[PDB]
DNA sequence: GGTTTTTGTCTGGCTTCACACTTGATTTGCATCACTGTG
DNA sequence: CACAGTGATACAGCCCTTAACAAAAACCCG
DNA sequence: CACAGTGATGCAAATCAAGTGTGAAGCCAGACAAAAACC
DNA sequence: CGGGTTTTTGTTAAGGGCTGTATCACTGTG
């Protein structure tokens, strides 16, 4: 049967595709960066997507990886409704 | 063997 | 039938999230009020 | 020389690949 | 029976902070074992 | 004290793609 979709497969379904991988991906970690997997993948799929010219989700990772900078300030949000020329229903 | 010297391996997310 | 893919399980051990009770202490949501503006 | 718009358009800035080389900072040991 | 505002007010609903011991869920180990779409 | 080794950061040019800002003739309260 032909190969499907990596991303429609199931959690369980796609452990034997990389099975073949961490080996040598947690084999390096060990020899060369110190034992880390979740990093050094960090740092792979941040350099995968700045090269694919995707800097608005690698600007996401990295501030959901970071500290969570979500929520603006109330005297930000009032400035921006004051100055915007914007009413209180819209 | 004879220790060669060089830069410390700093954290791989600590890096530019 | 062959071949490859896709799910299923196996037990001990680990981490990670939800809750079981109670009492307040807030934050947040939405209806109400008499009006406008374009004729 | 009022000053903050008002929106479509075009050009500049910043950044990614190729690959080989160059300038510079941290330990080791004679 | 126009309809989308217009913002302040006030009460009701929702979420949470405080205490520790549970349950409930996801995943890890490497290995074995059934369904399903093309020949 | 300074080579020697190792690691960090930048540099050169040809293209592609996203993002930011200047430019154009105008507005209104008079």
């Amino acid at each position: 049967r032909p190969r499907q979709h990596l991303l429609s497969l199931t959690r369980r379904a796609q452990k034997h595709r990389l099975r073949e991988l961490k080996i040598q991906v947690k084999e390096f970690a060990d020899k060369e960066e110190g034992g880390d997997v979740k990093a050094v993948c960090l740092t792979l799929f941040l350099l995968a997507l700045r090269a694919r010219n995707e800097h608005r989700q690698a600007d996401e990772l990295e501030a959901i990886m970071q500290g969570r900078g979500s929520g603006l300030q109330p005297a930000v949000c009032l400035a921006i409704r004051v100055n915007t020329f914007l009413s209180c229903s819209q | 063997h004879i220790n060669k010297g060089g830069r410390p391996r700093q954290h791989l997310l600590s890096l530019t």
